[PDB]
RNA sequence: AAACUAUGCCGACUAGGGAUCGGGUGGUGUUUUUUUA
């Protein structure tokens, strides 16, 4: 039915903040969908944002500037090694520099570059640009 | 401007007052001026707080139906500003009689986010997340031009 | 010739599993019955 | 009219884009590693 | 109707919006008490309520289902609350 | 309106009506 | 237009007053 | 999709925020627990006890009014049903619809619906049966229709 | 405590609002 | 009846205000028996940021459930007992661990003595006789949240003045920061 | 010295090669580049959708 | 026996606009009608 948490509330930001919107809202929310979006307004990619209650599922009403340009998520959450890690930054990103791949590590959520300042690893989650 | 006004000071290393209404953010802060003791600010409550420094500390509140991105002074007036606001406007605010805006100038389609005075305490200029930027004699109130 | 009966719907594999009552066996228990089931069809 | 909406440029190069997310084949995964 | 904050919508934006698509889902019944005459008793009705409800002491109808909101029946004196 | 059939009770005095 | 031709008591909310949503301190 | 039937509808009950009741509520804990007891020796099912308190004493949610559901409540007390109400529901609505075809076999639209009644009524057995709710070596059949109903 | 907090408030809108009213004039 | 009163607990300030209990017995007509099959577990003095200072009622939950019914006019006179006050029940409600992948024979934790659905019990419980109506949690960029709990306004002058009071005895009684707001 | 056309960028970015290593080892010497006022101001035309290529043309080591 | 000039870019989709069909709430005056249906 409903594909995935995590698939819905990124692919809600992207629609909207290609649509041309100042702050989307989204439902559910989850430990993990508060995470990405944590890491992404840390990195300068949105703005800032509520979570709702109502006990059903959290609500998140995120106020977005227009700094994105496309950010999502992986299907098949592989394993990856650290070369690995730097190969697949080069090439899933649009550049080098350009964007942040973000991680479930066995140490936390977290992007690739902080990622390997720890000297840590694990699976794939998506990706930011 | 941050989670709560700070006034620092050039020389002292520490904040040297703290200010806020509530312990919300506040997202702009601007000055006046003439009067360079009062300070006019807007937060993530949808608000305008207006604060006084020889008296230091908070004195009126508004609330509006969405949040003000920018405000400004009237380098003439003294006492009306400009409020640059994302439900697509641009509020004229007198101060003492915050019950009742002066004007609204109304044409863009999107959030307007920044607005100034032309020293010359007549005109607007306001800037908007669309992709436009309109100039307004703060006599009518509809877009005079649009670049 | 008409039936108005409709035949029954073919049950499914879970259905299945739980008819042998597999389902509710541990790991062990499980393959060690298939393994039963297996030798006893041989 | 008959003209072809503008597409935009075609950036992230792996797999398939679609509802989920990106779906990765294992064939790309043990490609490029 | 034209545009309004996500987060603080106004008293008229929530009172109009239907009862699931408002920010914080809510319900949008309520409970007429009511005296029956027939005894001058007090009894609490759901506003919506769905069945010919009848005061215990005077065997009484207080309100017929019709459709959504409960409906009351001649000379039954009520409160919200 | 009530089921006549519904409760584990119920279905035990069914099987006493039934002997 | 038409919810004032039918209903008894609106008000005419002055559109220099629509925006507004509440003030602190208050007047006389 | 709402099953079976393309119609997207949405119609239901909200639940308000708080997790009590409104205080000018004051009847008895223990005293809706004996009325549900009373509506259940009377024989009704656990829907309609919680309709009829609802209705007639500003009893306003048993769940929160109370500390556990209302079968629950009747587990505690002894009356749990054999089968759960939607499924035994299902079992009357087949049982008439099969006893109507019976006497009337030109109804294919009927015919068109027993599929549909049966489809689910699989789906709802495996999941009990899933649960263990509902014994394993437990079928559904005409037999067990008429034993069953009648 | 609060509310004297917010009538200090009030009286120190009062004192900017007649410096302001003198820049009216 | 200190003694009577208390529940394996004579401390000074607990004894004064059980005599305050036996005194609004006394000098009650009927909170005497109204109140009587009613004990507590302990009393606690907490001060606040503002200078002034409260107290916590700690107390078993069916005696609790008689203070929910009954409390409005008790929190009057005892305020009147002690003036420049404020004054708070609350429930001393039992933890239980998460066993570990080395547990012995334990028990499967509630979700109610879970360690959030009991703070949550201290949030309503303490904001009560008025209601909760919204939490809310901002994320500025910074990294830094901001708890936010919404109440309802059927109590508003009377209360307008316990804020304060109420985010301080929080923080003292949980370590956490929340942010109290009526939308008026 | 080597020009860049708009169009160059958009396929250099559309298969993943980095401009000044690519070219580097293409031609196996250093290869300084050079945008041209009217190069970028095609990339800016074509805008949003572009504003990718864009940011990478805003590069300190492209002169 | 049918067939025999028909053809709109498409989709995880945004704001919609009039008009209509099926319920529901609210106002509100006309038509209605009044202890009987
Ligand atoms: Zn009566
Ligand atoms: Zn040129």
């Amino acid at each position: 039915t409903r594909s995935s948490v995590l698939a819905d509330a990124l692919n809600a930001i992207n629609n909207a903040e290609k649509t041309g919107k100042r702050q989307v809202l989204i439902r559910p929310s989850s430990k993990v969908i508060i995470k990405f979006l944590q890491v992404m307004q840390k990195h300068g990619y949105i703005g800032e944002f509520e979570y709702i209650d109502d006990h059903r599922s959290g609500k998140i009403v995120v106020q977005l500037n227009g700094r994105l340009n496309k950010c999502g998520v992986i299907s098949p959450r592989f394993n990856v090694k650290i070369g690995d890690i730097e190969k697949w930054t080069a090439n899933l990103l649009p550049a080098r520099q350009f964007g942040y791949v973000i991680l479930t590590t066995s140490a936390g959520i977290m992007d690739h570059e902080e990622a390997r300042r720890k000297h840590v690893s694990g699976k794939i989650l998506g990706f930011v640009y | 401007g941050g989670a709560k006004i700070h006034l620092w000071d050039v020389n002292r290393l520490k904040p040297v007052s703290d200010l806020s209404w509530g312990a919300d953010n506040i997202t702009s802060l601007k000055f006046n001026q003439n009067e360079t003791d009062i300070l006019a600010s807007t937060g993530s409550d949808n608000s305008i707080v207006l604060y006084d420094l020889r008296t230091n500390s908070p004195t009126q509140k508004i609330v509006q139906t969405m949040r003000t991105n920018a405000i400004c002074w009237n380098p003439m007036e003294a006492f009306n500003f400009v409020t640059a606001n994302e439900d697509h406007n641009a509020y004229y605010y007198d101060m003492r009689n915050l019950s009742r805006s002066l004007n609204v100038f109304k044409d863009h389609v999107s959030a307007v986010m920044d607005v100034d005075f032309s020293p010359t305490g007549d005109e607007i200029v306001t800037g908007s997340y669309d992709k436009s930027i309109r100039i307004y004699k703060t006599n009518h109130g509809h877009s005079r031009e649009i670049y | 010739v008409y039936t108005p009966f409709p035949p029954a719907q073919l049950p499914r594999k879970v259905d299945l599993e739980i008819e042998s009552g597999e389902y509710f066996l541990s790991k062990r228990e499980k393959q060690m019955k298939k393994l039963n089931e297996q030798k006893e069809k041989q | 009219k008959a003209t072809k909406r503008e597409r935009g440029l075609k950036i992230s190069s792996v797999g398939r884009s679609t509802r989920n997310g990106l779906i990765v084949s294992k064939r790309d995964i043990a490609r490029i590693s | 109707v034209l545009v309004q904050d996500l987060l603080h919508p106004t008293a008229a934006s929530e009172a109009r919006k239907h009862k699931l698509k408002t920010l914080v889902q809510g319900p949008r019944s309520y409970f007429l008490d009511v005296k029956c005459p027939g005894c001058l008793n007090i009894t609490t009705v759901f506003s919506h309520a769905q069945t010919a409800v009848t005061c215990e002491s005077c065997s009484t109808i207080l309100c017929t289902p019709t459709g959504g909101k409960a409906k009351l029946s001649e000379g039954t004196s009520f409160r919200r609350k | 309106k009530a089921k006549k059939d519904f409760y584990r009770f119920q279905v035990r005095e069914r099987k006493k009506q039934e002997i | 237009a038409n919810e004032r031709r039918t209903r008894k008591d609106m008000p005419y909310i002055s559109e220099r007053k629509k925006q507004i949503v509440g003030t602190v301190h208050k007047y006389e | 999709g709402r099953m079976h039937s393309a119609g997207k509808g949405i119609s239901s009950s909200a639940i308000p925020y708080s997790r009590n009741a409104p205080a000018w509520f004051k009847l008895s804990s223990e005293s809706v627990i004996e009325q549900i007891v009373k509506y259940a020796r009377k024989g009704l099912t656990p829907s309609q006890i919680g309709v009829l308190l609802r209705d007639a004493h500003g009893v306003t949610q048993a769940r929160v009014i109370t500390g556990n559901k209302i079968m629950r409540i009747l587990k505690s007390n002894g009356l749990a049903p054999e089968i759960p109400e939607d499924l035994y529901y299902l079992i009357k609505k087949a049982v008439s619809v099969r006893k109507h075809l019976e006497r009337n076999r030109k109804d294919k639209d009927a015919k068109f619906r027993l599929i549909l009644i049966e489809s689910r009524i699989h789906r709802l057995a495996r999941y009990y049966r899933t649960v263990a709710v509902l014994p394993p070596n437990w079928k559904y059949e005409s037999a067990t229709a008429s034993a069953l109903v009648n | 405590q609060r509310i004297q907090q917010r009538h200090d408030r009030k009286a120190a809108y009062e004192i900017s609002r007649q410096e302001v009213s003198k820049w009216n004039d | 009846p200190q003694a009577k009163i208390l529940s394996q607990a004579p401390t000074e300030l607990e004894l004064q205000v059980a005599q305050a209990f036996v005194e609004l017995e006394n000098s009650s007509p009927e909170l005497k028996a109204e109140l009587r099959p009613l004990q507590f577990k302990s009393i606690r003095e907490i001060d606040v940021a503002g200078g002034k200072k409260a107290l916590a009622i700690f107390v078993p939950v069916p005696s609790l459930a008689g203070f929910h019914k009954v409390q409005t006019k008790l929190t009057r006179e005892l305020e009147k007992k002690f003036q420049d006050r404020h004054v708070i029940f609350l429930a001393e409600r039992r933890i239980l661990p998460k066993p570990s992948r080395t547990s012995r024979q334990v028990q499967k934790r509630p979700r109610s003595r879970t360690l959030t659905a009991v703070h949550d019990k201290i949030l309503e419980d303490l904001v009560f006789p008025t209601e909760i109506v919204g939490k809310r949690v901002r994320y500025l960029v910074g990294g830094n949240k901001i708890q936010k709990v919404l109440l309802d306004s059927k109590d508003v002058q009377q209360i307008d003045y316990k804020l304060e009071s109420f985010q301080a005895v929080y923080n003292k009684l949980t370590g956490k920061q929340i942010v109290f707001e009526i939308p008026s | 010295q080597v020009l860049i056309d708009t169009n160059f960028i958009n396929f250099s970015i559309q298969k993943k090669v980095d401009i000044v290593r690519g070219m580097m080892d293409c031609l196996l010497a250093k290869c300084n580049p050079l945008i041209t006022d009217c190069v970028m101001a095609e990339l800016e035309k074509l805008g949003p959708k572009y504003r990718i290529a864009l940011k990478l043309a805003r590069d300190p080591r492209i002169k």
